[PDB]
């Protein structure tokens, strides 16, 4: 129940096919 | 917000107004979570798509205010901002994942009737509050409507229900994380309301039955469009993301 | 350990207008 997250790591590189969230 | 109502005067004493300094802009909404320490979403200073990219020096925020057409005299606060501290893993790039940043107040603010800092959920109270049909209360200065008026002057309020995870997947083909939950009414339950644009990075909270004391469950975080049949309003998990919360004030805290 | 408890609303024992529909959604929701 808590976020867990490599110290090196990167966020993924998105697949150009798929949508992207609008920030409110 | 949208189909909200006004809120009564210190309702939220725990909410936040963050602006561009030059030219003078209110951004988002935030939270205050101690004497110091601001919450907010990532996405209010960085998003590069937008050319987003604001630090400290570009920003001030507004603590205390209820109607934000007339300076309210002995009551509102305004701080300048020390540092500002982003997820590492925030990822502006798809889904928003992890949309959370933190705000270091450049002066600790003195406590009132109209500020006062909101709890951030325990294990305790994350187990048992972060229920699918369990209610929760997002505030915001944000858009009336996702399309004469626009912007209300006094604060807006309204309740919402946390949805099961796999009607907020359904919802959506965004891909959705475990950082993040959606509320809001279902199409038949014949209710409304949502948050809107310019009310993200301010709070969804919940009041502990058992202490009485309210918590921050989420933050606004996005959306497709506002107050549509068969959509739902994104929030960050914060109790999730507690962690790094907690990492960053223990850390930073001086 | 004071956080979000509102001077204007817990401390005196005052309750907001709508925050029964948060409580009874723990009963109904
Ligand atoms: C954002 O700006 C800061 C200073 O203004 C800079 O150090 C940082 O590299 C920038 N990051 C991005 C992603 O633009
Ligand atoms: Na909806």
């Amino acid at each position: 129940d808590y976020d867990e997250y490599e110290e090196d790591g990167t966020t993924p590189t998105p697949d150009p096919t798929a949508p992207t969230a609008k920030p409110r | 917000i949208v189909e909200g109502s006004d809120a009564e005067i210190g309702m939220s004493p725990w909410q936040v107004m963050l602006f561009r300094k030059s030219p003078q802009e209110l951004l988002c909404g935030a939270s205050l979570i101690s004497d110091r320490w601001v919450l907010t979403a990532a996405h209010c200073l960085l998003y590069p798509p937008w050319d987003k990219n604001f630090t400290e020096n570009d920003l001030l925020v507004r603590i205390g205010k209820h109607s934000r057409t007339r300076y309210e005299r002995n009551i509102e606060k305004i701080s300048m901002l020390e540092k500002i501290y982003i997820h590492p893993r925030y990822n502006w790039r798809e889904n928003l994942d992890r949309d959370i940043a933190l705000m270091k107040l450049k002066k600790p603010v003195a406590f009132s009737d109209y500020i006062h800092p909101v709890c951030l959920p325990d294990r305790e109270t994350a187990a048992s509050l972060l229920q699918a049909g369990y209610k929760g209360r997002v505030t915001g200065w944000g858009n009336l409507k996702e399309t004469g008026k626009g912007q209300p002057s006094v604060l807006q309020v309204v309740n919402l229900p946390i949805v099961e995870r796999p009607v907020c997947k359904d919802s959506t083909r965004i891909r959705i994380t475990d950082n993040m939950f959606c509320a809001g009414y279902k199409p038949d339950e014949g209710k409304r309301g949502d948050a809107c644009e310019g009310d993200s990075g301010g709070p969804f909270v919940m009041k502990s039955p058992f202490n009485n004391r309210w918590y921050q469950m989420g933050i606004v975080s996005w959306g497709e469009g506002c107050d549509r049949d068969g959509k739902y309003g994104f929030y960050t998990h914060v109790f999730r993301l507690k962690k790094w919360i907690q990492k960053v004030i223990d850390q930073f805290g001086e | 350990a004071d956080c979000g408890l509102r001077p204007l609303f817990e401390k005196k024992s005052l309750e907001d207008k709508t925050e029964r529909e948060l409580l009874e959604s723990y009963i109904d929701g």
